[PDB]
């Protein structure tokens, strides 16, 4: 985050709305429901992750079909797009639907 | 192997 934004804790991974600055965060070891909460699901975000955390996102529900992109640190919104996925495709994770936070 | 989604 920029100046004044509460930082992600070291073991925490967040997605931050590009429009509002509001966030959805999980500790390392947790994942979302089948989809992210309705207020953020499929909305434009960037990752803001603490030093020990890695955010796994999917553009689909339920972290599925190896459509998984990995994000660390404080990610520029444009770097959510065209990202290498586990399944060998390059996907758009700017509007994610599901999320897991793991140790980096 | 991979997580899946609900069917139609
Ligand atoms: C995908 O979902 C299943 C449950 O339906 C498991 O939570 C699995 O661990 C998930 N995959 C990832 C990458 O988090
Ligand atoms: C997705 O489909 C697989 C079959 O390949 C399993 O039935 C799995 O339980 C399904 N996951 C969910 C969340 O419905
Ligand atoms: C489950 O939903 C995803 C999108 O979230 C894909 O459409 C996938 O093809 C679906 N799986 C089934 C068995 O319909
Ligand atoms: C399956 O159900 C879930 C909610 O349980 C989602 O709505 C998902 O989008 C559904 N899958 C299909 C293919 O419509």
């Amino acid at each position: 985050g920029g100046g004044g934004a509460l930082p992600a804790k070291e073991n925490e991974g967040c997605i931050v709305s590009v429009n509002s600055g509001k966030r959805y965060c999980l500790p390392v070891g947790q994942r979302s429901g089948y989809s992210l909460p309705d207020w953020i699901v499929g909305q434009e975000v960037y990752v803001d992750s603490g030093a020990k955390a890695k955010v796994l996102l999917s553009d689909w529900d339920n972290l599925s079909y190896n459509r998984i992109g990995e994000f660390v640190g404080n990610v520029n919104p444009a770097d959510m797009k065209k990202v290498k996925a586990w399944n060998g495709q390059y996907l758009d994770f700017s509007k994610p639907r599901s999320m897991r936070v793991v140790y980096k | 192997a991979a997580s899946t989604t609900t069917p139609a």
